[PDB]
């Protein structure tokens, strides 16, 4: 209470902008990129983002004064020109701790996300990145398991993981699935998987792929005496249909089960990551869905968001985009959001597109994965922009091979190790790259046979 | 076309789809672990070359990962030589050994590197 | 198989599009609407659009042999210009029912917005539409109960349900949220609700909450003779934490919960409307987070697929937006998906925006509600577009009355009775709505005070 | 409501009398046999038939202005004259989806067979075929695997599988049944079984029976290199008792359970179905009490429909019939159920008695048990009538062998692989039939003792 | 009895650094102190579950070790587990995992946990026969001074 | 690692006295109130109860050097002597986050106070106060209900 409570309406600007506030080490902040309606000053757009995003509404509600809003209200308290933008800007808001639910992506999305994007007063909005506090991290459980239990558990050291999504998408019998995982992974990949819409249809139900990978990925892993995985897609369309699969992955004994969190939701997701970490699965996220949201640069939330809202929801690897193959991503940015999934601390640059410093107080890092559209060529490349610390996939680039996937695989673990070699050596995988590769194509069969169809394949086009 | 065999290529992770590593090779290797900070590590095993499940298999549990360790880590060396010099030292004692090389990086706690040294015969 | 497997990439083109193509019954068909990069012919657009969608990937895997892709392949059966508009067209593609999981929207979407609104050859993709067949149709169970068994429930016939969010957003005490229901219900609003970020948070937690909500909306309903409902927000962090606060909705006999279901997830939506159905609770699905998927009119989903999608999930309510308020949202449209969320049949008309003729085979059907920004002089308006099936909610414009809730709660209701009799005696809404109002502001000391304070405030910009 | 309300009866003909009709593609068309009484024109008949059995009742009641019949009414739409028939006629029925619940064969059997049957106005009535619309087919789970997983499951390809009913069908210890397994099992039978009345009785009781057969299935497949199963009958008084059976095979690892699904019943065989399907084990259906309804045709239910009401409830292996054995059946009729057991489309052919054409929508396909009566010089024949895709079964023709079970398996082994391989020589197994087993019969020992006890016996006799 | 072991004290080590170690690092300590002839190894009492060694993935690695060393030296080995948690349902759950995987002794520090909280755990150690080592962390707070406390001589009769 | 494993005792003060030490906002701080043996100094005494309350034992064991004890140790950041007392200090301990269990009292009064207060080489330890930072408040569910809403 205080000041008469006075019916009607007044301009956001009176309570949500704040440029006096000093922010709290224990404030949620968000760095909302923000393009307003015509007549709209940025300090009032800024300050609608602000408060329908935290404490307040279009008219003035006696209520207020039971409470106090100074504590409460979330809070614009600057704005800075887009250089060289259409009426552009990025506000910063900043959102007490008390707000937030305890381990609850959901609950953060409600708030941040909510309803401000549909404002009449904007035209566009598009959440570019948001500083979680530690006082907020330490709520969440994040990954099963994170880089180092993975590695430690499949014992597998220096040098990126490599993986291959079984094709077609849809259509190959449970039977089929289970020859084909065997055939990549016999070859020499770390780990063959489900596509994302891979779940449970009438060609290929979810229990028959289940127990039939789990024969040959056992008949793979005996042959050439390393540790393999096939990711068991465990999405289902309600949470029982979902556990109830992760429990059968369980029983086989089988490593490792994936999840689609933004076509499964949060809510689910952050189930089977308690699920997995009580179970010692390790579970692998797909980000299906995430372009609708991720691609416009004026509209939406940003994928450094989405990453590091999963490192908190859990999961022990997310794709983070390839940059060099079959859809967008610039080098700079990815880096960025590497480091944001990975490291332990991150100091905010925006040359990387990264608006604040982020400190992950011990959470555990994600392994990133590199998929899509990448062949032998690309090798040396991925390998240069994504270090050890990499899972690197091969659908169309392992079943593709002109020989068949034991050869497929072959091919690319050649192609990997030779580039691994290239670097300790001192090589240059940037400048040198393309003769390593090369090279190694004169020594081997199957990885010659690789290097012969996709030479001429490249993605450029001019990116978003 | 050629079928990838089925019979006699056991592996042993990073490296071994290589031809086999000649020592100036295998050099470089302790050489890049060193330029790192990794403290250089052996172990060695005489019985059970690869991982099996006899006492377990919930999720994750395999049994033949850990190996014996070879002495010590050897914190503070930085002669790459005298690593080499230790592999050496243990197919002399343990010819029948799989031996291997490993590096530490004691901030993350990973072993960073992971390469094998020596298979015994037939292998 | 058959046609020896030649490796190596080939255009989409060659197997995606179809323009033969005649679409069976159970097909699921979406129409997108396609901005292909500079080079790239829309025949080839739409094919990427539709093979990596379904089966394909960039390269040839000789796997497909062991299926057969004319049974399975996702195909591009036509394209057309988006009259007046930047190298912009409708790629229209069909799914053979096979492809999905039954009762999954989580597998559906998985499929059709996966992956493809991120490759490079296109700048920006959007769903427009999606044509479910009434061989999916029955495969969900759609809403716990629908238009009819609420009325049948709650007892209530010939007007608008109507409702309020407590005010402010976050920061209330539970005591405190019981005491603003209470004063709101007793005044004549059908329904009060939690604000869709109100989980379960320091300032207030979800037991207590629930608890004197539950005393409080007890005590307005004997009070005044009519059944009363307070929406308690089970959107919660995992589906344990989300059905065990359902779970005590129903211990205390509350009639309706809600849920967020985009930042919940359909995964998790599923699961509580399965256990809403068992538990005869009524659900209100608020749509939070989907205006970062819908504004932008060249990329992204439309909700119209959105509104679609929960029908499937199930929800008793579902935010349809209001026209005429604080956030964005056109008239024809707007009757368009409507139509989709209520009706048992939905013919085909692009004047509104539906692309495909939608049959729900007695699917049940959603109650619209309107909320954001509204008060007292928009009820006619509000009347008019939605008619008796719809709830009308008053946040800002039952708190924000001069006099406090009950008298806003009686405000919003006189005024509404108001509408619904001029309407009934014949006058017209929309001409003669103003008077109406006007003319009752006369009568009705609580709908006066309502009526000046309003008086001027309305949110015309020119929309998205 | 319209049309004042008018006590008193009507004939049916005034509203279930619609040739006028039009069907839609949800609807589930019957086409039913009706034989009326004297003085009932047949549009009377099909009208009480149709009527009875939907929507309606003998007198006029008020409460169907509350609704609207012409949704709901079942309706007969044609009537057709038997020719060459005694007041015989074909009535044609047309039910409206919106009238079955949805996984329930129980459901729609009460409607369409619970009361019509006994009307006093007709004289004998029979459901001869069914339509069941991919609407309505999309709601069952159908088989827990099917012919495909079955195979690939049992890594058994091209021939009919073969298998035995241990005898006497009464009366063997748990001890003896084993043992007569093993051995049946160890001559190249792939399966043997319970005979369809073994339950659990004091001569021998289920958990007994189950433990031993496991032991011998388990001596003999590890004997021969070829996976065996034994069906371990779960048929049992109560669902409790029934789960509790399967359960127990679950245990043992056991590959496949059976279940008589008429006496046991569709509510329990489909609750039985879906404990198959999570769990992994393969369903044998028997038909007990089946002729009791299927018989005389006049009057009953004709097998194509029970078969069609199976493959919706679940089985992986029904019976079929044999034609050329100890029971009732003839060639073309089968021909035609057969095909509406394993088949994705079924195209209507009233030659072999299919009225309608049948599309499953991919239900997965059952494999038809040829059984009862048959031996050794019936091989070429079964062979022949049914194809590769079935069971073809050898109680007597196997216990019944001079020289014990084993050889008596053997017997049939070679005499099937004899005829597989005459077929694929291009031999005529319908001309060529009998020289085939006559000449294996000269090679094979076991095969041969077996010609000459089973050489002059038939079953020749006028059906019905 | 049940480890086979008679005529001399048992032998056992804790290993060091107190806490910071990777549950991998666990292990391969633990099947290295065993070898050599020691009959168990511990978790150090306030070894339960944080952010650099999960307990879950402690339990499984120790139990690799604990093994390995079994076999190679042929003498019934084992690995103290610490079951010690926040609640009884937390502790419960770990004492589970570790009959899950046929290990033989868990511990607890009886004091810091509480008594109620340790007669539960020697129940169900009673029940599925596992061996339980009690660590009397906080002790020396009551039994110390001469003059005000708890003797240590109570606090062991109460155990 | 670095810096070669050399085996046998050293004392605490050489690793767990850190005066130089600056708090980070995330660590658990603790005021014990130390009271030596004779012949210890106050740095010694105080490092002993922040190094067996942390990280280390009595003599040098090897496995430090697969981590990292600067990142895990605990650290006594300075000393003050209770005015007009029986040689009886304030020694202040420092222990980074990272060391306790979420959620849990148990966890926490297990290392803090688990062995220390039993050393010989001191006669008296008492705990007088620690600072528990918001990272680790937030781990806790804290009361039922609290004042408000028991009221
Ligand atoms: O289904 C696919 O298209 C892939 O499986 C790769 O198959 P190919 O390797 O044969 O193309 C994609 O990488 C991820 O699934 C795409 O996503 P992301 O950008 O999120 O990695
Ligand atoms: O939180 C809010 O702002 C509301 O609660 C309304 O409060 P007011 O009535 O006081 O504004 C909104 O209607 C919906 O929540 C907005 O979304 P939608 O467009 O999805 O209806
Ligand atoms: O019990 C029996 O008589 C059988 O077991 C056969 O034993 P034999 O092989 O010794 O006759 C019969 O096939 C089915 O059981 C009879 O029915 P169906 O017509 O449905 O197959
Ligand atoms: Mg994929
Ligand atoms: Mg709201
Ligand atoms: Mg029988
Ligand atoms: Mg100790």
């Amino acid at each position: 209470a205080s000041v008469g409570f006075k019916a009607g309406v007044k301009e956001y600007k009176l309570t949500y902008y704040t440029p006096e506030y000093q922010t709290k080490d224990t404030d949620i902040l968000a760095a909302f990129r923000v393009t307003p309606q015509p007549g709209v000053p940025p300090e009032e757009a800024g300050a609608a983002v602000a408060a329908e995003s935290s404490t307040g509404t279009w008219t003035t509600v006696w209520t207020d004064g039971l409470t106090s809003l100074d504590r409460y209200k979330g809070r614009c308290y600057r704005i800075e020109r887009v250089v060289g933008e259409k009426d552009q800007y990025i506000a910063y808001v900043a959102y007490p701790l008390d707000l937030f639910e305890e381990g609850s992506v959901t609950n953060m999305f409600t708030s941040i996300v909510g309803n401000v994007f549909g404002f009449k007063a904007l035209r566009a909005l598009r959440l570019e990145d948001l500083r979680i506090p530690p006082a907020y991290v330490k709520t969440f459980q994040g990954p099963p398991h994170g880089i180092q239990v993975e590695r430690d558990k499949l014992n597998k050291y220096g040098r990126p993981l490599l993986g291959c999504t079984i094709k077609p998408k849809l259509g190959l019998s449970a039977k089929n699935y289970g020859r084909a995982v065997y055939e990549c992974l016999r070859g020499g990949l770390d780990f063959t998987k489900d596509d994302e819409n891979v779940n449970s249809q009438p060609f290929m139900r979810w229990r028959d792929r289940f127990l039939f990978c789990a024969e040959a990925l056992y008949k793979a892993q005996a042959e050439t005496g390393e540790i393999k995985g096939h990711y068991l897609n465990a999405t289902a369309g309600t949470c029982e249909e979902m556990i109830k699969r992760a429990v059968f992955a369980r029983e086989l004994g089988v490593p490792i089960v994936m999840h689609d969190y933004l076509t499964g939701g949060f809510t689910a997701n952050t189930s089977l990551a308690h699920y997995c970490r009580d179970n010692g699965l390790l579970l692998h996220i797909h980000r299906a869905m995430h372009a609708v949201i991720d691609r416009q640069k004026n509209h939406g939330i940003h994928f450094r968001v989405l990453a590091k809202a999963l490192r908190m929801s859990g999961g022990d690897h997310i794709h983070s985009g390839t940059v060099v193959g079959k859809l967008e991503g610039e080098r700079d940015i990815t880096l960025g959001f590497v480091d944001l999934l990975r490291d332990d601390f991150v100091e905010q640059d925006r040359s990387r597109g990264i608006y604040f410093t982020q400190d992950w107080v011990s959470l555990p890092g994600v392994l990133p994965v590199a998929s899509g559209g990448i062949h032998v060529w690309h090798m040396p490349a991925l390998t240069e922009i994504f270090g050890d610390d990499s899972v690197l996939q091969f659908g169309g680039g392992t079943l593709g091979h002109p020989w068949g996937n034991a050869p497929g695989a072959v091919a690319n673990r050649v192609a990997l190790e030779a580039c691994v070699k290239a670097r300790n050596e001192g090589r240059d995988l940037a400048q040198e790259g393309n003769e390593i590769i090369r090279e190694a194509c004169k020594w081997s069969p199957e990885l010659a046979a690789a290097c012969e169809v996709w030479k001429e394949i490249v993605f450029n086009f001019a990116a978003v | 076309m050629q079928v990838w065999p089925p019979i006699n290529k056991k592996k042993y992770e990073t490296l071994s789809y290589l031809p086999d590593l000649s020592q100036e090779q295998l050099l470089s290797e302790v050489e890049y672990l060193l330029k790192n900070g990794w403290v250089p590590c052996l172990e060695f095993e005489t019985e059970h070359g690869f991982v099996y499940r006899e006492n377990n298999k919930s999720p994750g549990y395999y049994d033949g990962r850990y190996w014996t360790m070879w002495k010590l880590p050897m914190f503070g060396c930085t002669d790459a030589t005298q690593v080499l010099a230790e592999v050496g030292e243990a197919k002399k004692a343990y010819p029948q050994a799989w031996i291997r090389i490993i590096g530490f990086d004691n901030v993350r706690q990973v072993q960073c590197i992971s390469f094998i040294a020596y298979k015994p015969e037939g292998y």
